């Protein structure tokens, strides 16, 4: 009984870890390069103003 | 041929906002005029006319109207454009940023009086550059080898060793197997890098030769217009008219475009991208087309300039327009510093669009244009497969790719990190090249036929 | 003509007529008030001026009185101990002159007063008759105690002697020397006036070898700063800011310490201006205050903008005049961000196109033309007396980020940066200097002076920031896979950098014992941190678990080698060297 | 003759595109093919290939005549068109010859005035044109086009114009359009009832 529950766990513990890791390292980096590229193009607009 | 009506002067300034003195009754004036203001304390001061309406022109002096007055100032308006004093003897001295002696030394003797401004080359008559300089350094000699000719930055950043470098591909410059003139333009830089810089050349004997032109920090943005100006005009009369092969190291040509930006921005001209101006890629290119070689001449010019990207970004308008004008680029990077890489070169954005004229038999050797081939591209997969293993895992991947990591570790340890004073050849480059792909099976090297890898692969 | 006409006035901006022989960057007076303003723009007869203070019932017709000079300072006796604001008004006489709790806008009350007498003494050998060039110290006057005002010459003008005065007291209206050019005889008193834009003149730059003894561990062995040098730290709310400017005016090895609180705050310039008159100083005697060497330019941010533009350029130029004198000067401007908005201000009010997230295109060139005026450099004059001038500037960045226009052109000029992070404030962690961050470049200038003076040193440090690199790369495995799966050679490395972490790095600012700490100690207890660090690693090679049990009185010596009391000085060497011998007894064991 | 640059030639009427522009490439043959008589843009950062598309196109295409205006390009890269085009033959009719012969090199270099950029726009189209109707298949390529809108922004920077989107004139799109227009397949004026077409491959360099 806890043979079983130890083997299903770490394939259920690695899907998770690799969902943490791909927000932390391919969204939320895109996600904050997008808005680098949203501050500094409406800068350009103001100067332009 | 020569001048010999006398000067006028005018004590008839109109108006002075900025950096801009605006005189009247000016009769007949003339576009990029230079003139002399003294003014009512004595000092005198350069000028160049950026405008001329009728009886009235617009100056700009080159070390700011504080303290120009309207009814004691006079301004004298020598009757051509700027032209320096150039000369044989204008070689192994130091000057400042606008013309003048620094080492307790006279003025030069002026064997003529060059434009600064030059004049465009007749691309007719102008040869294509094919011999290759080796520079002593495997990232820069082995990936993106240079030519004598060849206008090629150096990509660098704020706290990164770009003087470090830039005093290494000095000493080290020499043919594939009658020394090179550096003309040497300082501009906007510590008084540390100054001393970096005079220390380096008067430490490897080199000084008799060198046409140091250091501008600080302290000296004004104005006088950085005219800092490259100077300093190409020279290497244009030693390589086109005394015939001699020119080294010209340009830094920071950030300092430069943020010295253009403050004068543009004074003359409301229009904007382009993040306040410089619009002409700011023909300003740039007007100090880096001066390059290469003629073909009735055996003396050339190339061009290595420094500048230093903000905030790590190539898509800033210093790197990009550059990158438009160059002939490819060497991008030292901040993440292989960090490493204690002595060179930091990554060579994924670094290029060399006249190294392919610049390899084979006759140049190098036979494998030089198929294994900077191959040691970019599995540098390119093994980065890619580098950013997979840190969100995954270091052990769930291909089994080939685990020696994609094990090329990574020894690409940036043994291949580029090479040490200050080591000057490699390009055939010990190829060498260490070679041992970097041997790790790799022979059918995986995809980029290198068949042909050449009997002869180099077993070994 | 001597006055000029107002003809209008639209805001800060007073476009003044009758003014033909003004010059630009003049400051003037405008109206029944005096105004101080500035020429601005000089459309032929007629000058627009931007006043300093606010234009309000200026009438058209009232009297422009120009100066015909540029915004400068009065350099002279009655300045250490005086505070002014960023244009060199006189906060403390301006108080009791006029007996209010404002500054009434109309005052021209003069930096240095023409009342208090100052003991006068000449050079004892500068004969009358005998020339003198620009920068050659002309006399002594005892100030204080600490400092001797060495009175010198301008480095405008030069002549010969004709009259020097007797040595006696004297204001700083009194004519004390006469010299002789080839028109006219010229005549000037104690005090010179020097514009604050202008670089003061020097005969030749000097390369920064000797360090600067800030007291504080962190900053005096790893990440050291030179006299000399430029250095920058984030300004933030709390972390340990106001820790390090009181101890760098307290324990550093400088003669004279100005401070620049720059647009500052409302309560945060009151907390400087009570705390720096209540510290004290240990000279080689009794104990005395601070103040007697402390120039302040307090500058809240509801005065004027744009003498929160001039208050940088107003402290400099006092710290390259007391660098002049042969003293050695160091600068806190606190803060750079602040004095950046000054310039978005007055680039906004001239309509002047915005080049970098609002701030204009001469920001890197100004910044870039602050910190060059700080050096090690040999004076004027011909005594030979040899200054330099440190520059500590605070930067405060929007949420503490290290990317903006002011953040990323300050750090490509300095070459310190003590990172001061507020997470090890949170800790308690003090000093709260992170070390990842943490930078300076002014190691090989430094490698001279050390194999001069200290020798064994060097690779110390280097092997020291080896430990603590390889520290934080560790501890991220300790959490995922555990310490029991750690190899024997990498968890001694461990605990000695736990042992530097709280031994060396961290240093209580409380425990009299610890507030000024020089050399040695800090050459000694990293000498005997090492060492057992190096024993350690062929101890291994030759068990962990038995050492670390049998060593917990030897480490309790290491752990308790701080507490070394300034009545132990050359005991404390004896201690060092005695401690590292009960090391090298339990090795074999 | 004598024609001017800022005038259409005229002709007798425009005609469809049928025959593909096979400009050797096998990603640019395959999926995005292009005609003889069409307009072509190549965008792009530097270091991505604008030149080799460019010189691959002017060696190895079906094109009877070709052109190159090296509008604000480099003084290399037209030193580096008359060394191997002199040595590159090809074969018409069994015979070889090389392909300098069917070309022609409008070269105003980044370091040259920046006025000649408009004017080395239209000196090129005009020569398109006019080889247009000897009845052969003229191709054009224009490097960079980006460094003729450059040159419109400081001109008109000159004069106070008012400016569109991110400084350029407000006449951009409409120098552009009167640029493109003048290619095509199009049945030539005059008795022999001969047909020519001009193919515009034109860089951009954002
Ligand atoms: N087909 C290709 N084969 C090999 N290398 C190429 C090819 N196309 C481009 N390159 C490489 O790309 C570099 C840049 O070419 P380039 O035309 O100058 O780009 P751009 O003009 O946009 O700056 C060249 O120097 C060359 O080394
Ligand atoms: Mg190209």
């Amino acid at each position: 009984s806890l043979q079983t529950s130890f083997v299903t766990l770490d394939e259920a513990i690695k899907i998770t870890n690799r969902r943490v890791n791909a927000i932390e390292h391919v969204i939320i980096p895109r996600i904050e390069r997008t808005l680098a590229y949203i501050i500094t193009e409406l800068d350009e607009r103001e100067r332009e103003e | 041929n020569y001048l010999s009506q006398p000067r006028l002067t005018y004590k008839t300034v109109s108006g002075v906002n900025g950096p801009l003195v605006i005189l009247d009754h000016v009769k007949f004036p003339r576009y990029a005029e230079i003139v002399h203001l003294t003014l009512p304390d004595g000092t005198k001061r350069s000028g160049q006319v950026l405008e001329v309406s009728g009886s009235k022109a617009v100056v700009q002096v080159f070390e700011g109207t504080s303290g120009i007055d309207a009814k004691k100032t006079s301004c004298e308006f020598t009757g051509d454009i700027l032209r320096t004093p150039v000369s044989e003897d204008m070689l192994g001295r130091v000057f400042n940023g606008s013309g003048k002696p620094i080492d307790r030394g006279p003025v030069v003797l002026a064997e003529d009086f060059l434009d600064i401004m030059g004049q465009p080359i007749n691309p007719q008559c102008r040869i294509y550059p094919e011999e290759m300089i080796q520079t002593g350094i495997s990232a820069i000699d082995g990936m993106n080898s240079i030519a004598r000719g060849q206008k090629i930055p150096i990509f660098s950043a704020a706290g990164l060793p770009h003087n470090e470098i830039a005093a290494q591909i000095c000493r080290q410059a020499g043919l594939v197997k009658e020394n090179f003139a550096i003309v040497f333009a300082a501009m906007g830089v510590n008084m540390e890098t100054a001393r970096f810089f005079k220390s380096d050349f008067e430490e490897n004997g080199s000084m008799d030769n060198v046409c140091l032109f250091l501008n600080l920090a302290n000296d004004p943005t104005i006088e950085r217009i005219i800092t490259p100006r100077l300093a190409l005009t020279t290497a244009e009369f030693l390589a086109y008219q005394c015939e001699k092969h020119v080294l010209v190291i340009l830094t920071d040509m950030s300092s430069y475009a943020e010295a253009l930006r403050e004068v543009s921005a004074a003359r409301e001209e229009v904007p382009g991208r993040r306040g410089f101006p619009g002409y700011m890629y023909t300003d740039l290119a007007t100090i880096y087309e001066r390059a290469g070689r003629v073909e009735g001449r055996n003396g050339s010019i190339t061009q290595i300039p420094i500048l230093t990207m903000p905030n790590d970004d190539i898509t800033h308008p210093i790197p990009d327009l550059t990158g438009y004008i160059t002939e490819g680029q060497i991008y030292v990077d901040r993440q292989l510093h960090n490493r204690q890489i002595y060179p930091p070169i990554n060579v994924l954005p670094s290029l060399s669009r006249l190294m392919k004229s610049a390899i084979g038999e006759g140049m190098t050797r036979k494998d030089h244009a198929d294994v900077s081939n191959q040691l970019y591209a599995c540098y390119a997969i093994g980065k890619d497969v580098q950013a997979m293993k840190a969100v995954v895992g270091e052990e769930a991947l291909t089994s080939d790719d685990l020696l994609y990591l094990e090329f990574l570790q020894k690409f940036e340890r043994n291949f580029i990190a090479q040490g200050p004073y080591e000057n490699r050849t390009v055939y010990e480059t190829l060498d260490i090249g070679w041992q970097l792909l041997r790790i790799f099976p022979k059918e995986m090297l995809k980029r290198i036929p068949q042909s050449t890898l009997s002869e180099f692969y077993p070994r | 003509s001597t006055f000029g006409y107002v003809h209008g006035v639209s805001g800060p901006v007073v476009t003044a007529c009758d003014m033909a022989g003004a010059a630009m960057y003049e400051l003037v007076r405008v109206g029944h008030s005096e105004l101080v303003g500035e020429i601005i723009r000089l459309e032929g007869d007629m000058a627009t001026i931007q006043v300093y203070e606010e234009t309000s019932g200026v009438s058209v017709g009232d009297p422009v009185l120009r100066t015909g000079k540029p915004l400068s300072v009065e350099l002279g006796p009655g300045i250490m101990g005086a505070i002014f604001d960023g244009i060199q008004r006189p906060l403390s006489d301006i108080s009791s002159q006029t007996q209010s709790i404002y500054i009434p806008r109309g005052v021209n009350v003069s930096a240095l007063s023409r009342d208090v007498k100052w003991d006068f003494t000449p050079c004892k050998n500068l004969r009358v008759g005998s020339h003198i060039t620009g920068g050659d110290i002309y006399g002594i006057v005892n100030e204080n105690s600490l400092i001797k005002h060495k009175i010198m010459l301008p480095p405008r003008n030069r002549g010969t002697v004709t009259y020097i005065a007797p040595p006696g007291n004297y204001d700083t209206s009194d004519v004390v020397l006469e010299l002789e050019f080839e028109g006219i005889k010229e005549k000037f008193s104690m005090v010179q006036v020097w514009p604050v834009r202008q670089v003061r003149p020097v005969t030749e730059k000097l390369p920064a070898n000797h360090p600067l003894l800030t007291g504080q561990r962190v900053l005096d062995a790893l990440f050291p700063c030179v006299q000399g040098g430029t250095t920058a730290i984030p300004g933030a709310f709390g972390c340990g800011k106001t820790v390090i400017s009181q101890s760098l005016s307290k324990y550093s090895n400088s003669d004279v310490i100005i401070y620049v609180g720059c647009g500052e705050r409302g309560n945060e310039m009151s907390e400087v201006l009570r705390d720096f008159p209540e510290l004290t100083m240990e000279v080689d005697g009794k104990v005395e205050s601070i103040m007697k060497r402390t120039a302040l330019v307090a500058n809240t941010s509801n005065m004027p903008v744009a003498a929160r533009e001039a208050s940088i350029y107003t402290g400099i130029t006092l710290s390259e005049y007391f660098r002049d004198m042969g003293y050695h000067v160091s600068m806190m401007a606190d803060s750079t961000s602040r004095w950046a908005e000054a310039l978005r201000e007055i680039s906004g009010r001239l309509a002047e196109m915005p080049a970098d997230s609002g701030y204009p295109a001469y920001l890197g060139a100004r910044l870039a033309s602050f910190y060059e005026r700080a050096g090690r450099v040999k004076c004027l004059g011909n005594p030979e007396r040899e200054g330099s001038v440190s520059i500590v500037g605070a930067v405060s960045p929007p949420g503490g980020d290290f990317s903006d226009p002011v953040t990323s052109a300050t750090l490509g000029i300095v070459q310190v940066f003590w990172g001061l992070d507020k997470k090890l404030a949170q800790r308690k962690h003090f000093p709260s200097v992170n070390w990842l961050i943490s930078y300076s470049k002014y190691m090989r200038a430094l490698d001279e002076y050390y194999d001069k003076h200290f020798t064994e040193f060097v690779p110390l440090r280097t092997k020291a920031k080896e430990i603590l690199q390889e520290e934080e790369d560790l501890a991220e495995i300790v959490q995922l896979v555990g310490k029991a799966s750690l190899a024997e050679t990498d968890k001694i490395t461990l605990e000695v950098a736990k042992l530097i972490k709280d031994d060396f790095l961290q240093q209580n600012g409380y425990t009299p014992y610890d507030r000024f700490c020089p050399f040695y100690k800090t050459v000694g207890m990293l000498s005997n941190m090492i060492a057992f660090y190096d024993m350690a690693r062929r101890a291994v090679e030759t068990t962990w678990s038995i050492i670390r049990e049998h060593m917990g009185e030897i480490l309790y010596k290491l752990s308790s080698m701080k507490f070394k009391d300034p009545v132990k000085d050359g005991e404390a060497k004896i201690k060092a060297d005695y401690a590292q011998l009960l090391e090298d007894m339990q090795n074999a064991f």
